[PDB]
RNA sequence: AACGAGGAAUUCCUAGUAAGCGCAAGUCAUCAGCUUGCGUUGAUUACGUCCCUGCCCUUUGUACACAC
């Protein structure tokens, strides 16, 4: 029978993803804080 | 007097997995295996008996218990037993927590224990691994019950020391033609053999001697090839 | 039940006419001379025909079969039924 | 419920018990009603099987 | 010679009608290709639980069969099979699909096994009904099985479920289609040839009961 | 293999039967039974299948010599099959016997 | 413990 | 394997059983006298017949 | 005057009006012969009255139906209902009561839903 | 680079109910990352039991026969 080997443990796209997630987090946070301020 | 098949060139039989539920095959399961992942802070680690004792005590379980070496050598010896080179068996890990890990007969285990443990932790988290092709998943994870995951017409036997000795060659050769075989093997180091009783139809012994789990697996596997003319 | 009018012809046939609308519904061909009488039992259940060929026929009428054919000796000419006791009488030729 | 669910062999054993009680006549008069109720209800429920059986000893004891 | 004549004049509507249709009205038949007489449930303890004394033209007579306890029993058998067949993950709510499916299956049945679809269906259901099951003991700490007996309505339900599920998983990963493999299932069960998912599971249940009585 | 499926419907592969791996030159239906289908393949062994049982050869039939490439049935006898082998020497078989050798 | 009926059964 | 046919007569009551299984009295179908008690798992009513493998062993409570 | 009788049929939210006249012996579900109601898995669930009572009872008269509302299955059930009810109503108005009563008996032998649609009311608990 | 129906645990469901499928409205609160109506297609399996899991109750007939 044929055999195989398993798997286990782009910087531009990586930093894009991390920074976009950061931005989304921040946008949600500033919504919520301004909203509490307003109330 | 009788001709030969149009081809006779060597051609490997296809791998057997849980999707095929017809052809007679061999089902080996490692049971009650001591396998779980904890966190130390910053990273996750699989338990091993010898190396994680302050936190093993903190959790409260037994060093003599939480040993996955047994699993490693058992799994290796099954995977490199001749019957798999004939391509006729597959294995199922019954986790101590309850998970089912079905081990496809196409994998090659990493032989050193640290690499093996890395594989086990990565599997426990991501629930799968792919190969060099990465076109079919290698180590799959599945639900209770094993009976739902076994070939339809099979037998339910657990290799227990107390059970009477029966010669594996004899019993396999008595087994019927489309009668696949599952064997529930207690991997746990030392204790009772009364866990799969509701699944099993009988307990079976192969000697008047106690055995190491891997050695018992090797013996039973050996009888299987001897019956199946390999 | 005041619905069904039975004719017995002079050529062995029986016709069952529904009476409210003058329509015809059913026919029976057993006898071959004139049919000297018909009765339907008080239960709508069975119906007996007596015929000059010295033959009586017992018919199931809720179904449509021939329960029986009883051939007597003499030609039969008269017939009268009694429903309270389910029996009839035949004035013969002899 | 109890007398209903009681199975047939146990019915037979119960009859032999009542025989022993009658021989222990004093208990009979100490508890006449309850014994009467038990007996009549049990036979009136298992009636057909009991009559179906064939045993001269049973005949004598029910006499 | 006794001969009723209820039909005085030829019956000819001014609407064109299929000749096969007037043959049907001469005698009710299922789908027009199959009767219901000489059609016995060959098994007592089932004879009055699989209602096959009732003729029906299509398997879709929508009824009140799940209000009392056993109106489910009184429902005809083919309707049961059709509905259990449409019971699927993406087949919920397509009964026209289910009925087309079963019609084509029975056509295959009649073509291959010449005798009679309905008779074969009944035979399959009876021969696949399990007959002695187990239930996990209460134990109070020791878990095992206890052997118990199974009532006829349960038997029929189990048989229908096993038949359709076996057919599905058979047709699941291949090129064949569910009609084809369900025909395989019914024919194989009618033989009782130990080589269908139905009979296999039935044997497992009965054998474990036998074992751990 | 043989594909057996109902006329006018190329969409349905009603059944696919896998006999011996050598190519099959001759396939036919019976004429006295309608559920018995005969085939032969270069394996020189002619196999009668019953279309109700798709898996095991209902009756294998040997005694041929070389490259069997014809057979036919006898109308009157629903048990008599003739095979034209390709070495000449027509064989006549009766199925209700063991059948290993021709009649 | 046990239930009635069964009690009398063993007794 | 000698199968047997039995007729469920009367479904017991107030009995300590498990959820979904019931004590029940069965009367042999070809022998209209013998009665046994068995455990049934599906739904059931009176007066309906059933198939048995173990034509002899009477039944018990299931705790 | 023309002998004339009308009835109704109602499944889920489907209306089926059915005129029944004495005439040339045909059957028309809304301007197209009953052989072409389209579902084709249910056309016999439409025929069911025709067949179950036999034809001449229809050979005498003309039945026109029109249907609306609901969908496929509901409209087929509605037509079968309206046909059957219309047949019995006509045979109890202008023809004999024996035909009436025995037709009603044949239908209620087979399946009562041809006569009284169930208004399948919701239920408490 | 990912993924082939989605593990372990826990949550809901008994009839036009489960689950499908599209049109429409936006009603002084709430709802556009949606919200509510209206249709059409329409099942599986208990309808039992207090054994387990909890919860309740009562543990004095008081009501007026005959009956336990």
């Amino acid at each position: 029978i044929p055999t195989h080997a398993p798997k286990y443990e782009d910087r531009t796209r990586s930093e894009i993803n991390k920074m976009k997630a950061q931005l989304k987090k921040e946008r949600k946070f500033t919504m919520k804080e301004i909203r509490k301020d307003a109330k | 007097q009788k001709a030969l098949p149009a081809s006779l060139v060597p051609q490997a039989p296809p791998v057997l997995t849980s999707k095929d539920k017809i052809t007679k095959r061999m089902i080996v399961v490692l049971a009650m295996a001591s396998l779980e992942t904890h966190k130390i802070s910053d990273k996750y680690v699989l338990l091993n008996c010898d190396d994680h004792q302050g936190l093993l005590k903190k959790m409260g379980r037994d060093i003599s218990e939480a040993r996955p070496d047994i699993t490693h050598q058992c799994l290796l010896t099954l995977l490199d037993s001749p019957i798999n080179k004939a391509g006729k068996l597959q294995v199922y890990i019954q986790t101590s927590r309850g998970i089912l890990i079905e081990v496809n007969p196409t994998v090659r285990i990493p032989r050193t224990f640290k690499r093996f443990s890395g594989l086990m932790v990565q599997l426990l988290h991501k629930l799968s691994i792919r190969s060099v092709n990465s076109e079919e998943k290698l180590l799959k994870v599945i639900k209770n019950p094993i009976t739902d995951h076994l070939p339809t017409k099979c037998r339910k036997v657990t290799l227990s020391f107390d059970a009477p000795v029966i010669r594996v060659q004899d019993y396999i050769e008595k087994l019927d033609d489309d009668e696949s075989i599952c064997v529930f093997v207690g991997a746990m180091a030392r204790g009772k053999d009364n866990f799969a009783d509701e699944y099993v139809d009988e307990k079976v012994g192969l000697s008047n001697y106690p055995l190491s789990a891997s050695v018992a697996c090797s013996k039973f596997c050996h009888g299987a090839e001897d019956a199946w003319n390999i | 039940c005041g619905n069904f009018g039975f004719i017995g012809s002079s050529n062995g046939s029986i016709t069952i006419y529904n009476m409210q609308s003058g329509i015809l519904r059913k026919k029976y061909k057993l006898h071959k001379r004139a049919v000297t009488g018909i009765s339907l039992d008080g239960m709508n259940r069975k119906m007996v025909s007596c015929g000059l060929d010295g033959i009586v026929g017992f018919y199931d009428f809720n179904k449509s079969t021939l329960l029986g054919k009883l051939k007597l000796d003499a030609p039969i000419t008269a017939m009268v039924y009694h429903r309270s006791s389910d029996l009839f009488a035949l004035a013969l030729d002899d | 419920d109890a007398l209903m669910v009681m199975p047939f062999s146990y019915v037979l054993k119960f009859l032999k018990f009542i025989d022993t009680v009658m021989q222990n006549k004093t208990l009979l008069h100490s508890h006449l009603p309850l014994i009467c109720k038990n007996l009549f209800f049990i036979i009136k429920f298992n009636h057909k099987e009991l009559v179906s059986q064939k045993n001269e000893e049973l005949k004598l004891q029910i006499n | 010679d006794f001969e009723v004549v209820e039909e005085f004049t030829p019956v000819v509507l001014a609407t064109p009608i299929p000749e096969e249709v007037q043959q049907a009205q001469t005698e009710i038949k299922l789908f027009n290709k199959w009767s219901f007489e000489e059609v016995e449930v060959k098994d007592a303890s089932l004879v009055d639980y699989v209602q096959v004394r009732q003729p029906i033209f299509v398997a879709h007579t929508a009824g009140r069969y799940a209000n009392k306890r056993f109106r489910k029993a009184q429902c005809p058998i083919i309707e049961r099979l059709t509905n259990s067949l449409m019971m699927n993950g993406r087949n919920n709510g397509k009964k026209l699909k289910a009925v087309r499916i079963i019609k084509h299956t029975l056509d295959i049945i009649n073509v291959l096994t010449d005798q009679n679809p309905i008779q074969v269906v009944v035979d399959a259901i009876t021969n696949t009904g399990p007959r002695e099951d187990t239930t996990r003991v209460g134990g109070g700490g020791a878990a095992r099985r206890q052997a118990v007996d199974v009532s006829p309505l349960r038997r029929v339900n189990q048989a229908i479920a096993l038949l359709t599920i076996g057919a599905r998983e058979a047709a699941f990963r291949n090129i064949k289609t569910i009609a084809e493999t369900l025909a395989e299932e019914l024919i194989n069960a009618a033989k009782g040839s130990s080589t269908s998912y139905a009979i296999k599971k039935k044997d497992e249940l009965e054998r474990v009961a036998k074992s751990n009585r | 293999l043989v594909s057996v499926y109902d006329s006018y419907n190329p969409r349905t592969i009603l059944l696919s039967i896998n006999a011996s791996t050598h190519p099959t030159h001759v396939t036919k239906f019976h004429t006295q039974d309608n559920k018995i289908l005969a085939t032969a393949s270069d394996d020189r062994v002619t196999r009668l299948w019953d279309i109700s049982n798709a898996y095991e050869p209902q009756l294998e039939l040997t005694g041929a010599t070389d490259y069997v490439r014809t057979l036919s049935f006898i109308p009157a006898a629903p048990h008599l099959v003739a095979t034209g082998s390709y070495d000449g020497l027509i064989r006549l078989y009766d199925t209700r016997s063991s059948g290993s050798t021709p009649i | 413990s046990l239930k009635a009926g069964e009690r009398l059964m063993e007794a | 394997t000698p199968v047997t046919l039995a007729k469920v007569i009367k479904v017991l009551g107030r009995t300590g059983s498990r959820g979904g299984v019931t004590q029940v009295r069965v009367e042999f179908l070809e022998d209209t006298s013998r009665t046994i008690v068995r455990n049934v798992k599906g739904p059931v009513r009176e007066n309906d017949i059933l198939v048995l493998m173990e034509s002899e062993r009477e039944a018990r409570r299931l705790r | 005057a023309v002998p004339s009788v009308q009835t109704f049929g109602k499944k889920k939210s489907a209306t089926a009006v059915a005129h029944v006249k004495a005439g040339k012996g045909l059957i028309k579900v809304n301007g197209s012969p009953i052989t072409l109601v389209e579902p084709e898995i249910l056309r016999f669930k439409v025929y069911e009255p025709l067949l179950l009572v036999g034809l001449d009872k229809f050979s005498n008269i003309d039945i026109r139906v029109r249907v609306t509302g609901g969908g496929h299955v509901s409209q087929v059930y509605a037509i079968r209902q309206a046909i059957a009810k219309g047949l019995v109503a006509y045979h109890q108005k202008y023809v004999d009561e024996q035909s009436k009563n025995e037709l009603k008996k044949a239908f209620t032998s087979y399946d009562r839903t041809l006569l009284i649609a169930d208004s399948r009311r919701p239920e408490p608990k």
